[PDB]
């Protein structure tokens, strides 16, 4: 992606998934995404959402990762986010940092 | 006074690169289980951890292990300064040399015992100056951080490039940091 096409990617990732500011009734959640790119970061998200939905913003906030093959972890008990479906609630992924390894 | 400053007490959890903040903690300053966090302790000092959260920790002073709480040159009982620093990013190479006396006996392959299994799929962030500890074959050897390539600090990814090098050295150098 350009430098100019990354900002870009940011906005659709930042805007193209829902937020509903009344659902954080199960709390509001914020994600720290841990690229395999050079060592980048994008945070952000929503209540309740799943890990395949932090997979389609991996996507949508860059064209170059939807063709790579990739997993996800959070790191130090390197537990691998297995069970793509997996809510934020039932893996502990509560604030958390999700680290991504092709 | 500004909740950024906490003190140094025990260990729980013995990893290297971890420091333990509470709940009550993470919600004073926002950080995460998976966030690497800068300490910045005494004698102009720094190190790179983990945050994790701890129930017992209790907010007001954080969990380091010895070798954290040694390259800062603190003490159980001392404050340090805690920030986090995302703009840290994955290696290109480093830098580790064994300091002599903790080899002392053996020789061989140090990468493939203790270095290989030690930063395998951790993606440690470690620092320039700092001294780790890898507990294996019957003995713990202490490697010293001599250099990096993405400035004073970065991150040991799998892809990262890790050379040891096996000329050992005095333990002059680590008096020369509390003196």
């Amino acid at each position: 992606s350009s430098p100019a096409e990354v900002p870009k990617n940011e906005t659709p990732a930042a805007q193209e998934q829902p937020m509903p500011d009344n659902e954080p009734k199960q709390g509001d959640t914020s994600i720290q995404i841990r690229y395999a790119n050079g060592k980048r970061e994008v945070l952000h998200c929503n209540s309740t959402d799943t890990v395949k939905f932090l997979y389609e913003h991996v996507t949508s906030n860059a064209n170059t990762d939807p063709s790579r093959n990739f997993t996800l972890n959070y790191a130090f008990p390197i537990k691998p986010i297995s069970n793509d479906e997996t809510t934020l609630k039932d893996a502990d992924l509560l604030n958390s940092v999700v680290v991504q390894r092709w | 006074k500004k909740d950024n400053m906490l003190l140094v007490d025990d260990a729980i959890n013995d990893d290297n690169s971890v420091i333990a903040i509470n709940s009550n903690t993470m919600d004073k300053l926002e950080l995460f289980r998976g966030d690497t966090v800068l300490v910045k302790g005494k004698k102009r000092k720094d190190t790179v951890l983990i945050v994790l959260i701890d129930d017992e920790l209790e907010d007001g002073a954080c969990r380091i292990n010895r070798v954290v709480r040694n390259n800062l040159r603190i003490r159980l009982g001392d404050l340090v300064t805690i920030h986090p620093c995302p703009d840290i990013k994955y290696a290109t190479r480093i830098s580790v040399l064994p300091i002599a006396d903790t080899i002392e006996g053996i020789t061989g392959n140090l990468f493939d015992v203790f270095l290989k299994p030690y930063f395998v799929e951790a993606y440690r962030p470690v620092r320039k100056g700092d001294h780790f500890v890898v507990r294996g074959g019957m003995r713990q050897v202490e490697f010293k951080v001599v250099d990096v390539e993405p400035e004073e600090y970065a991150v040991v990814a799998q892809d990262t490039i890790i050379h040891w090098e096996g000329e050992p050295i005095n333990r002059e150098d680590e008096e020369n940091n509390m003196n």
